[PDB]
RNA sequence: GGACCUGGCGGUGCUUCAUAUCCCUCUAGAGGAGCCUGUUCUGUAAUCGAUAAACCCCGAUCAACCUCACCACCUCUUGCUCAGCCUAUAUACCGCCAUCUUCAGCAAACCCUGAUGAAGGCUACAAAGUAAGCGCAAGUACCCACGUAAAGACGUUAGGUCAAGGUGUAGCCCAUGAGGUGGCAAGAAAUGGGCUACAUUUUCUACCCCAGAAACGAUAGCCCUUAUGAAAUAAGGGUCGAAGGUGGAUUUAG
């Protein structure tokens, strides 16, 4: 379209200014350069990143127009032009026929994502019919050009490792090796050092673990890593700890041993010990307390 | 109407000429098609010759980092260079003491009138003052509140007076007076 | 139901642009301030005339210049320099729009006792930003 | 100042002019209306204290007859009023002070018995633009009579003067020079001869005061007029007093009004003042330009002396003292378009970039004139890449230009042989308000169906041609209904069927055929042409037919080349033929 | 031109109280302070007493700015609920969101 | 945050120390000590000036003269 | 350019410490940037950090009459940019802080700036 | 009270009650009549007042086109009987709308 | 103190230089109420 | 009157569910005592508005005067206002909301079916539906994609306010408008919601959880002092040592 036409001229002559205006009057002006030259320009503070300024190119400003589907004659282009879902339908025509030719012969796209490589309106039924045709082709014996058709209807599947991240050994104070950790739970912040050997001794603020935690609860759960790592009278920690209560505390200065005994531990037995739950934040949190109620989900007396 | 000057205008021109203040968008002299907005659902970011929220935007525009390198090209005149006083804070207190607290609260409006911006407050280090031993002592015992333990900072405050400058003299008159009044030595002193 | 600032549907008929197309709850997730003053922020006194300055202006602008501004005024106050933004319509005779714009400038610049900087905006026609 | 909307934009300077005129308007609107109504806008918020935000009292708020009073209506310059509250002073009795009975006249003799002008002046300067190249002597005889206060015999002032016991150098100084102001040179001078009778001594505004009326006093000699002028100075000299610029300017202005007798007096008067050792000012060097260019003058020395001028005057830095220093520009520059120099020009643009000259420019149409005249000069003798860098560095950055400088636009175009550049000014043109030209619109077109161009260039001169068409069909009912002109019709049309349009010339044949202007024969030799093209018998018979009831000598040979070149049936072969008898 | 009667009670208060404000004070400083004789200070009792009944900043209601209700305003800009609720929804008053945490 | 604001060159003594516009009575009397309360409470004024709080003071003086 | 190199002495201001404060956080950020380079090209060491923004919340009725239990709660959110600053001239300070407070953003701005200057004692 | 004025959309709104008139004034008109050059006159520079009988004149004529304007609202439309009047039976509707294939009925 | 304010626009509409529609619909009201009642 | 269409109902059928909403279940309360605070009733010369769910610490993030529109008494006439009115009408309204909503529907413009009625438009191994737009959703805020917020269209209940303000209709201008001073907010009683308890996991003291000692409960009444205020309600102390023995039917919340 003339307008996509001169807005793609005015998007390259826009784009020439707007390097020439911060610094860069050399051609080679990236994308990230252009949106970090006018968020800079224009100061956004809006919460949507959409409402934030944009400067595109107008095939991605402007959505995909489909082109017309017939001349100046009628006699529409495509074959099945008639039913309405060219597309979909000659590609359920062409895999329908690269099974019968194989037959004779011997993660999966989202419906959004097939709707964008149509540019057609998708029935969620359409789209399962088309996968079973795709898995029917898959379950049979196919070439390769059946293959590159799969895969080309395939996608990615970026996928996640989940190995606790273990941190760095620093050897370091005189002589003695360490590890720094930090948790959090409940408003309490804990941050703690390990050293590897000294047979077990807890520095909480500078003072014993018997005296900033006379509640047996909390040494218990002080207790609970060492316990279950078989490794109880053997290191020891020195921990700070700003805010919460006492047993907020004890879990955060708790998540600050586990995570820096992962790394005093073999990678085996810290998979076990994520297992057993030491590794992960515990996210709840106070709620909040809302207009017109008694608390956060308590309500007010009758209301039936 | 006429055609505009965001076209007529063309590559390698000196946008410090162009914007010299902050002033709000004005898309015809803007030679950027900006698009603001949440679009809908199939269209795109409203246009730019007309954008309300690109008027309230506050246009960054009138500065570019040509027009700072420029500009203070201009303004390099207006500065001298500091002395070997050294990045060293014991280094500077040696050769300054004293160190006087005395800011401004800058509003945006019909006025300038913000009382509390005249609040002034001095610390000086003991250590620095140096003339000081049973003075110390009667000094300590005159500012008992102030002068913390952990460092040696003597920190006296003034909001008695509506003038800054005569905040600072108060500060220094209360450093003089207290310094004498502390090295003039009393008769009932030994009866402690 | 929340009748706050959300214009209605009616059928499908009904001009309307971004400003008041909007509701309150994009109030900056979405559409941003109309005035920049910097009185209503945590340390500052003087925020009670910052407004009813305001709603004078709004209302002053509105009334002398009948029927030609689009939409609502964009209302800087940056030190001393208070900044009338407009968007007005292009249907009178530019002589009539630098006699409104002189005028409401000293006019301004005499009751409010600082420089007042209008500063216009033409427009063909009332923006459309959708139909409702 | 003018605002950055391209409908706000003013395409002329005329329309600027306007625009500039009704901002000032609004402002004098408030102005009236706050003063009207002061009490709403006692309440001070700026901190600081602003006077010139705080509205101004014009009403006297002393109401008992006083002195105070009397110092106060002075102070508000209400004419009438203090004169009538000094006649209730005179009547009470109270011994009005010398001090306020020479303000009371200061006030009498500035404004000459009438309030001052409600109106802030900025007319007289209304003259249309299409009267710039004609009898400047006629336009100074209507155009130097301000209309002035005339010194009427028996004024309050003269009255006032009469009545205050003890005269004194300040109120003769005053009345001198008040009636030299309001045209009493005569009077002036009598008073002078009072002065000295009574012994007192008279100013530097009083002694140029009498000079300007020794001058304008009505027959006398030059001569006569010089030995005078040696005389008051003579005078000044022994009352002790000191001449300066102001002196020495209005002597400038004078011998200006002299002409040629008074160019070797202008060469001493300069050099004594560089003799005393004040400076000379820019309007100086304007009293002396304008003294020495004169109409009808064969030699142009008086013309080196620019050059002359100029080389004590590079590279100066100049400070305001004297009204006339925008006048010097203009004038200096005039100088510049009467004797073509480029040299010149450039150097006085360079002494005009050079500080705040560009301030000396001064007004508005001093401006268009400077920068109007700068680019005749430019497009008259530079290359056209400097012509076009200019074009784009001034216009319309620094004025509005003209239509005698877009005819030189095109001429300087048509020298050059760089007519790709065409439509491009035309574009601009339109957009500066040149559409209704038709001076503009002859020249541009018989320069753009001059000469056969490369087929874009000629389908840019059929959109420009339209364009022109469709401004003449758009300008609908006004007084100077202009008929369409015969040479900018066969421009259009050779335009159009050079491009291809050839429907669009048949069309226009038709308003040839309505209009009832001659066509031209290369025109009807390309429409044969076009004929040829299109194998059309029945629109060759069509131009044939219109040549033909034209009775243009060319029909006979039209007819020849149709016959020899078209299969044409005997009817049409009998019209055709019939045609030529009638033309025969 | 006001909002109404009260509005323009409640600013013949603000200016008259405004104006008769250092007496007050200097005579309720001999109020609370416990210096002087009882009898001196009854002295000062009458005259207090006599002092007018529309000057005292007892009488003083913070109304809205805008339009005049006694209760449901905001000191910080002199705004009723509902009138602050309109200009913030609208969206002509800055800063302000909908506060959702 | 002091454009103009001069307060006629008051320079930080007739702000606080106000013994000569105190004018000493028997200093032993509760006029005295009442004069002592007040001296220091116009000493811990920001917002008037020297004018306003002697003005204030010699008010206190007059008011006790007629008692 | 005039300069007029007077009299006395400088006043020796170490830490100047700007506390830019504001609606947006873009706004902050893109002043940082701009204050950042400016000293950059100045020659004087400006450092940057972030005190923790606050946030005032209240709460008003929504209906007119009646319906205290269906609230509308409002926020104001104020940001924080501490821009610190220290080995840097009066006339320095005069001419940076000049071009600062001039380019100052909108109602988006406030610009709290503590002047430490040094002095001897007396 | 001015701040508590309001705009005559919301007026007009509340007034019809509809959901369960300003075009006769140029821009500088006003009783006293002080006319500017901007306004009103075109832009000589001159400011002035008119006369007692020339303000009450262009009333009087911006009346009488109000009760012009208020008959050109009442005047009465001529509507074809069809059938019997206030009914619908023989009222002729228009030609049938042009169809979007070019096409005309 | 609204006197400034309410009289400033009073006057300003009457020379024309404002028009405020509240004001102008009540005029035309109470036209029509001089007119009937 | 006969036969339908659509909707609502059904102490209407089948099937699948709800999970803090439906029951069995889990925890802590109300209803029983005292106090605080609204409301009803009585009373007074003494406002008004809300009043099943969707009223009842509601307009009020709040009444000694003020607020205040109520009453008593006495005064003002171009009355701060080119007046005003808190006069009636929420069944004329705008304005801002409640409820379904702890929903997913509402739908311009078409097309088709029903012999061209009101109406209706469903079968993916597919029988006539296509859809702009609003909403849910999505995207945002807070600490995550979770959760909580916000958001929830058309309409329902003539659902709430002419008393926030504006306002159409009808009325007043010797009044129903305006100002000053002084009073109005008391319980034979009842009821809604909170707070504190009836104690042993309790009470007092130190400590802020490894002791000692008891072996109870008014934030009510009266007195003193203080804070603020012109003029006391609040705070502290003193004094006193109530009723009360974990509360039936029913019910709330998670
Ligand atoms: C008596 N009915 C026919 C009635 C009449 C009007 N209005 C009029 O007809 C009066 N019109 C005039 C005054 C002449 C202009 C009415 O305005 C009303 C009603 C009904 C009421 C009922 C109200 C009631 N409450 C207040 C006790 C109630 O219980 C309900 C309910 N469903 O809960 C109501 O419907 C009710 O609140 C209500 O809204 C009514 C009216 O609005
Ligand atoms: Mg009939
Ligand atoms: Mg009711
Ligand atoms: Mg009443
Ligand atoms: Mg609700
Ligand atoms: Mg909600
Ligand atoms: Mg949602
Ligand atoms: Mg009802």
């Amino acid at each position: 379209e003339d307008f996509i036409k001169k807005q793609i001229e005015e998007f390259n002559i826009g784009k020439r200014h707007l390097a020439n205006m911060m610094g860069e009057d050399p051609e080679t002006f990236t994308q990230e350069d252009i949106d970090r030259a006018i968020a800079y320009l224009f100061p956004s503070g809006l919460f949507e990143k959409r409402a934030r300024p944009v400067m595109k190119h107008p095939e991605q400003i402007f959505p995909r127009q489909r082109a017309i589907q017939w001349g100046e004659d009628g006699r529409p282009f495509h074959y099945l032009f008639y039913t309405g879902k060219q597309s979909y339908y000659s590609l359920m025509h062409d895999v329908y026929g690269m099974l019968l030719n194989l037959e004779k012969h011997q993660r999966w796209l989202i419906k959004e994502e097939l709707e964008e490589m149509l540019v057609e309106k998708l029935s969620d039924l359409d789209y399962m019919q088309f996968i079973r045709l795709l898995e029917k082709l898959l379950t049979s014996q196919c070439g390769a050009a059946e293959e590159e058709f799969v895969q080309r209807f395939r996608r990615s599947v970026t996928l996640e490792s989940k190995k606790q991240l273990i941190e760095p050994v620093q050897y370091d104070e005189q002589g003695m090796a360490f590890s720094k950790s930090e948790g959090k739970r409940k408003t309490a912040k804990a941050e703690a050092i390990v050293y590897k050997h000294g047979s077990g001794r807890i520095k909480v603020n500078g003072i014993d673990y018997q005296l900033y935690f006379p509640i047996t609860q909390d040494r218990e759960q002080l207790m609970f890593p060492f316990h279950f790592v078989d490794r109880l009278g053997k290191h020891d920690v020195t921990c700070t700890v700003s805010g919460g209560g006492r047993s907020a505390q004890a879990g955060a200065i708790r998540l600050a041993m586990a995570k820096a005994l992962c790394s005093f531990v073999t990678e085996d037995e810290v998979e076990w010990m994520r297992q057993a739950g030491l590794l992960t934040t515990d996210p709840r949190v106070r709620e909040r307390k809302k207009p017109g109620q008694e608390g956060a989900r308590r309500k007010f007396t009758w209301k039936k | 109407a006429l055609p505009p000057r965001t076209e007529k205008m063309a590559v390698d021109q000196d946008w410090p000429s162009v914007y010299p203040v902050a002033a709000p968008f004005k898309p015809s002299a803007v030679p950027l098609p900006v698009r603001m907005g949440y679009p809908v659902k199939k269209g795109v970011p409203m246009a730019k010759e007309g954008n309300l929220e690109l008027l309230k935007i506050p246009n960054f525009l009138h500065l570019t980092p040509v027009a700072i390198k420029k500009h203070c090209e201009a303004l390099k005149d207006f500065c001298t260079e500091w002395p070997a006083a050294l990045d060293s804070d014991e280094k500077c207190e040696k050769h300054f003491p004293i160190e006087i607290d005395s800011t401004d609260y800058v509003s945006s409006g019909p006025s300038v009138r913000n009382p509390r911006a005249r609040v002034v407050v001095l610390r000086v280090k003991l250590s620095s003052l140096n003339l000081d031993d049973h003075a110390k002592k009667k000094l300590i015992k005159l500012v008992g509140e102030r002068y913390c333990k952990t460092t040696d900072v003597l920190t006296i405050k003034t909001d008695r007076c509506p003038l800054r400058r005569q905040n600072y003299d108060y500060a220094v008159y209360l450093l003089t007076v207290l310094y004498h009044e502390s090295w003039n030595t009393e008769e009932w002193e030994k009866s402690k | 139901k929340n009748r706050a600032a959300r214009v209605r549907v009616s059928k499908g008929d009904k001009p309307v642009t971004y400003e008041e197309a909007h509701a309150p709850h994009y109030i900056a997730h979405r559409k941003g301030w109309l005035s920049l003053h910097t009185g209503n922020l945590d340390g500052e006194d003087h925020a009670a005339e910052r407004t009813v300055e305001d709603v004078f202006l709004r209302k002053f602008m509105w009334g002398t210049f009948p029927g030609c501004l689009a939409d609502q005024l964009v209302l800087k106050r940056r030190g001393n320099q208070l900044e009338i933004c407009a968007v007005v319509l292009r249907q009178l005779s530019p002589h009539k729009y630098y006699f409104l714009v002189g005028y409401s400038e000293t006019l301004l610049s005499y009751f409010y006792k600082c420089p007042v900087r209008l500063h216009l905006q033409t427009v063909p026609s009332k923006v459309v930003y959708k139909y409702l | 100042v003018f605002q950055d909307d391209p409908y706000l934009m003013p395409a002329s300077s005329l329309e600027s002019r306007s625009f500039l005129l009704a901002k000032k308007s609004g402002e004098n609107v408030a102005k009236f209306i706050i003063n009207s109504y002061p009490k709403y806008f006692q309440k001070d918020i700026a901190e600081p204290h602003i006077p010139c935000l705080m509205p101004e009292y014009f009403e006297p708020q002393i109401k008992d007859i006083s002195e105070a009073a009397l110092k106060e209506r002075i102070e508000l310059r209400k004419v009438k009023a203090s004169v009538d509250m000094f006649d209730q002073l005179l009547q009470a009795g109270t011994t009005v002070s010398l001090e306020t009975t020479n303000s009371l006249l200061d006030l009498l003799c500035y404004y000459g018995d009438q309030e001052p002008s409600t109106d802030y002046h900025f007319q007289q300067t209304g003259q249309s633009e299409a009267l710039e190249e004609e009898n400047d002597e006629t336009s100074r005889r209507k155009a130097g009579h301000q209309f002035g206060v005339t010194w009427r015999a028996k004024n309050n002032a003269e009255r006032i003067f009469s009545l205050m016991p003890e005269k004194n150098e300040h109120s003769y100084c005053t009345m001198i020079r008040g009636m030299v102001k309001h045209r009493a040179y005569e009077q002036a001078l009598n008073l002078y001869t009072e002065l000295l009778n009574n012994r007192l001594h008279a100013d530097v505004y009083t002694f140029n005061a009498l000079i300007e009326a020794t001058v304008c006093a009505i027959n006398e000699k030059f001569e006569e007029k010089w030995s005078k002028i040696l005389e008051l100075l003579r005078h000044m000299v022994a009352q002790k007093v000191k001449p300066n610029l102001q002196t020495f300017n209005t002597i400038l202005k004078c011998l200006r009004r002299f002409h040629v007798f008074a160019r070797s007096p202008a060469l001493q008067v300069l050099r004594e003042m560089k003799a005393i050792g004040i400076e000379p000012s820019l309007a100086t060097y304007h009293h002396i330009i304008r003294l020495f260019d004169q109409p009808g003058d064969p030699l142009k020395r008086s013309s080196f002396i620019i050059y002359d001028i100029m080389n004590e005057l590079m590279g100066k830095r100049f400070s305001p003292k004297d009204p006339d220093d925008d006048k010097f520009f203009q004038s200096a520059m005039s100088i510049c378009s009467s004797l073509r120099d480029l040299e010149l020009a450039y150097q006085v643009h360079g002494l005009l970039k050079t500080g705040d000259n560009w301030k000396f420019i001064g007004p508005d149409q001093h401006r268009n004139f400077y920068y109007s005249k700068f680019f005749d000069l430019i497009c008259l003798m530079e290359q056209i890449d400097v012509t076009l860098k200019w074009y784009e560095d001034l216009i319309p950055s620094a004025y509005f230009p003209h239509s005698q400088t877009m005819i030189h636009l095109l001429q300087a175009l048509d020298v050059a042989n760089r007519l790709e550049v065409i439509p491009k000014i035309w574009k601009d043109s339109k957009e500066y308000g040149h559409t209704f030209r038709s001076d503009l619109r002859e020249e541009i077109l018989m320069l753009m169906a001059r000469d056969k161009h490369p087929p874009e260039l000629q389908v840019a001169f059929a959109d420009c041609a339209a364009d022109i068409k469709s401004a003449y069909e758009s300008q609908p009912i006004r007084q100077t209904a202009q008929d369409w002109p015969a040479t900018s019709l066969n421009c259009i049309a050779i335009l159009f069927l050079r491009a291809g349009r050839t429907q669009e010339a048949w069309k226009m044949l038709g308003l040839f055929r309505k209009h009832n202007k001659i066509p031209r024969s290369e025109l009807l030799n390309e429409l044969m042409d076009s004929a040829k093209v299109s194998n059309s018998p029945s629109q060759a018979i069509e131009v044939v037919e219109l040549a033909s009831a034209f009775s243009l000598p060319i029909c006979e040979g039209l007819t020849q080349r149709v016959m020899s070149d078209f299969a044409i049936n005997q009817e049409q072969k009998e019209a055709l033929s019939n045609l030529t008898a009638l033309t025969s | 031109h006001y909002v109404d009667w009260r509005m323009w009670r409640d600013v013949k208060r603000r200016k008259m109280a405004y104006e008769y404000a250092d007496e007050r004070l200097r005579i309720n400083s001999l109020r609370k302070n416990t210096i002087l004789p009882k009898i001196l200070q009854d002295v000062a009792d009458e005259e207090i007493a006599a002092l007018p009944r529309d000057s005292c900043p007892v009488r003083i209601r913070n109304r809205c700015v805008m339009t005049s209700r006694p209760r449901g305003v905001k000191r910080r800009w002199r705004l009723s609920r509902i009138v602050f609720r309109h200009l913030a929804d609208h969206g002509q008053l800055s800063g302000i969101q909908r506060a959702t945490w | 945050n002091e454009a103009g604001f001069d307060d006629d060159g008051s320079e930080f003594h007739e702000h606080i120390f106000l013994e000569k516009h105190l004018e000493s009575f028997p200093k032993q009397g509760p006029i005295r000590h009442f004069m002592e309360l007040v001296t220091c409470g116009l000493s811990k004024n920001p917002y008037l000036s020297v004018k306003q709080k002697v003005e204030h003071i010699e008010w206190f003086r007059n008011y006790f003269n007629e008692k | 350019p005039v300069v007029t190199i007077s009299d006395e002495p400088d006043i020796l201001y170490k830490r100047l410490s700007v506390l830019v404060k504001g609606h947006d956080k873009a706004v902050l950020d893109s002043y940082e940037y701009f204050a950042v380079l400016a000293a950059k090209e100045l020659g004087i060491s400006i450092k940057v950090h972030e005190p923790p923004r606050k946030i005032e919340r209240f709460t008003l009725l929504q209906s007119v009459h009646i319906y205290k239990k269906h609230r509308v709660q409002y926020e104001m959110r104020t940001l924080y940019r501490c821009l610190e600053l220290e080995h840097l001239t009066g006339s320095t300070a005069d001419v940076y802080l000049e071009y600062i407070q001039r380019n100052l953003p909108e109602g988006v701005a406030m610009e709290v700036t503590k002047t430490q200057l040094e002095q001897l004692p007396e | 009270s001015f701040f508590t004025k309001l705009t005559a959309d919301e007026l007009w709104k509340g007034a019809l009650a509809e959901t369960g008139l300003n075009r006769g004034q140029i821009i500088g008109e006003g009783r006293y009549g002080f006319l500017w050059p901007g306004l009103n006159v075109p832009l000589v520079q001159t400011i002035a007042q008119r006369s007692k009988e020339e303000q009450e004149k262009v009333e009087a004529d911006m009346i009488q086109q109000r009760e012009e304007w208020d008959r050109k609202k009442k005047m009465k439309v001529k509507r074809e009987r069809g059938w019997s009047g206030n009914s619908w039976g023989g009222i002729s509707l228009g030609p049938p709308d042009p169809g979007p294939c070019g096409e005309t009925y | 103190n609204h006197h400034t304010y309410a009289e400033l626009m009073q006057t300003l509409r009457f020379l024309g230089l404002y028009r405020d529609e509240h004001q102008d619909f009540m005029d035309e009201q109470k036209r029509l109420k001089k007119l009937r009642g």
